[PDB]
């Protein structure tokens, strides 16, 4: 018979949503099984829904969205066999048995849930899109017959990728955050264009060598050392190899279509192989063992560059990079920043923890909105100990004005431009600090540092 | 990802203390590891960071503190010498994923431990 809306849909937030779908005024208004069969789609995301009790009566649903709610039970879906697309990411679903017979599904999105058992998916052979990442899946057996899949993601405990053998239609695969070391099966997925394998245990990438249609590859956070196989993948435009143990970059030298290359957190001391990758706009080389960055002078299209946490003394090869917008090189050994002076398109400069004493070359970088210059530190060349040592202050702000020491060791004092100590007896060093707020464009920072003066006996 | 700080205590001005940041449930090789501290009514502030073998230190502790790792023990240490009253604080360790990019030495840290109280009389 004609029931009230809120006795079908027992969940308060869904009752209220269905009221609006059905063109009614209150959630107590009654509706017929005919008013219900009018409803073929339902966008009910982020509405705080806890239960979909009532949805079984919307027999003609072809497409639903219940993402970003608090669903646990999805039994109401069991017999809505006209469903072709389900979006239900970001809930608390564990049991997906109710999906087992919805064989007309072409799209199923379930990432960010609590699913372990995916056996109920095994007969959904019309799926071309299946998203299962950020779940607790360890066994992907049930996938072996879903041969029409073009996009697939899953996590987060899979070791055995063999069930993927016949999924040869796959173009996009995300196996991020699993426990995979053996990727032999991926040799069979020759139509892959995008492979995301962040955060696994992969050391042998030989299987990828014939995946020549890959344009996007991430092996971020794996166990890579030898990357020789990547030389085959000449269609790559986007490559992430960050957080591995890579030192030899020769295999990348011919990958001239690369516009993005992430190599941070590796064992790299020679970037000569990168010299010909002139299409690069983003290059990340933080957390390596770099000193010589001369090959970077050829990469004229670079807009973003990271070099932080390296052993770099001379930054000057960057002077030709006129399109640079972001440059992070904190924690290096740079003293002279005169090579940065004509990089006027920089809006973000992060140069703390260097050996910078003179900011005057930064004065015309007026598109800066973010700036970091703290915690500089250097050691002067030793001078011979005597009771009265004085050294010049060389610390200059963006104006060219000397910055007066903030602290001076061993009771010393300052009379511009000189710092003077009176030392009773031998000490093997003196020091001073400086600390001054500075603004360049609209970016504000503390320019601070410690200068050490060794004293020889 | 679980971090545990220990080694805090009461110490005389000019004295020394060694903190340990013991990590369990993940390889420390995948993370940069940072020591932070927070004094009463102040912001939590970075003290030192190690990423692989490269280290960084806030100005006020340069020359006095040394961060180091024992990879065998999955532990990061902060050697604090010539301690001053200004170094009084609860000391915390945290990590950040070395596979990302960060705009500063101190940004992006998380998985904070319980902390260890350092008091200089
Ligand atoms: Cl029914
Ligand atoms: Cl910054």
């Amino acid at each position: 018979q004609d029931t009230p809306i809120n006795q079908i849909f027992t969940d308060t937030a869904l009752a209220e949503k269905m009221k609006t779908v059905l063109g009614k005024t209150n959630v107590t208004d009654t509706v017929s099984q005919t008013d219900l069969d009018q409803v073929t789609t339902l966008q009910a995301d982020r509405l705080g829904i806890k239960s979909i009790d009532g949805v079984e009566y919307l027999n003609n649903l072809t497409q639903i969205n219940f993402s970003n709610n608090q669903l646990t039970d999805i039994t109401p879906l069991k017999n809505l066999t006209k469903l072709v697309d389900i979006l239900m990411n970001n809930n608390q679903i564990a049991d997906i048995t109710p999906l087992a017979n919805l064989t007309n599904l072409t799209g199923l999105t379930l990432f960010n849930n609590q699913i372990t058992d995916i056996d109920p998916l095994k007969n959904l052979t019309n799926l071309n899109r299946l998203e299962l990442s950020s779940n607790t899946i360890s066994d992907i057996s049930a996938l072996s017959g879903l041969t029409s899949l073009q996009q697939l993601s899953f996590g987060n405990q899979v070791t055995d990728l063999k069930p993927l053998a016949n999924l040869t239609t796959l173009e996009r695969l995300d196996i991020s955050s699993n426990k995979v070391s053996d990727i032999s099966v991926l040799a069979k997925l020759t139509n892959l264009e995008s492979l995301i394998a962040t955060n696994n245990q992969i050391s042998d990438i030989t299987p990828l060598g014939i995946l020549t249609n890959l344009d996007e590859l991430s092996l971020n956070g794996n166990q890579l050392k030898d990357i020789g196989t990547l030389a085959s993948l000449t269609n790559l435009t986007d490559l992430d190899l960050a957080n591995n143990q890579i030192s030899n970059l020769a295999p990348l030298s011919g990958l001239t279509k690369l516009t993005e290359l992430k190599l941070g957190a590796n064992q790299i001391s020679n970037i000569s192989p990168l010299a010909g990758l002139t299409a690069l706009t983003n290059l990340e080389l933080n957390e390596n063992q770099l000193e010589d960055i001369s090959p970077i002078s050829n990469l004229k299209n670079l807009t973003y560059l990271t070099l932080y946490f390296n052993n770099i003394s001379d930054i000057s090869p960057v002077s030709s990079l006129t399109k640079l917008q972001r440059l992070f090189f904190y924690n290096n050994k740079v003293s002279d920043v005169s090579s940065l002076a004509n990089l006027t398109n920089i809006n973000w400069l992060s140069a703390g923890h260097n050996q910078i004493s003179d900011l005057t070359p930064l004065a015309n970088l007026t598109r800066i909105t973010q700036l970091g210059l703290n915690d500089q530190a250097w050691t002067n060349a030793p001078v011979n100990y005597k009771a009265n040592v004085s050294i010049p202050n060389t610390v200059k702000n963006v104006t060219g004005a000397l910055i007066a020491p903030a602290t001076i060791s061993d009771g010393g004092s300052y009379t511009e431009p000189d710092i003077t100590w009176n030392l009773p007896s031998y000490t093997n060093e003196v020091s001073y600090t400086f600390s001054q707020p500075v603004t360049i464009g609209k970016g504000t920072t503390t320019f601070s540092g410690t200068v050490t003066q060794p004293l020889k006996a | 990802v679980q971090l545990v700080e220990s080694g805090g205590g009461l110490v005389q001005p000019g004295g020394s203390l060694r903190l340990s940041c013991a990590a369990s449930g993940f390889t420390l090789d995948r993370y940069a590891i940072g020591w932070f501290r927070q004094a009463p009514g102040k912001e939590r502030e970075g003290v030192s960071v190690i990423s692989d073998t490269i280290t960084a230190y806030r100005n006020s502790v340069k020359g006095r503190f040394t961060i180091s790792r024992d990879n065998a023990k999955n532990t990061v240490y902060l050697q604090m010498n010539r301690l001053k009253p200004e170094d009084t604080a609860i000391y915390y360790c945290a990590v950040r994923d070395r596979g990302r990019v960060y705009s500063s030495t101190w940004s992006g840290f998380g998985s904070w431990g319980q902390g260890t109280q350092v008091t200089i009389s």
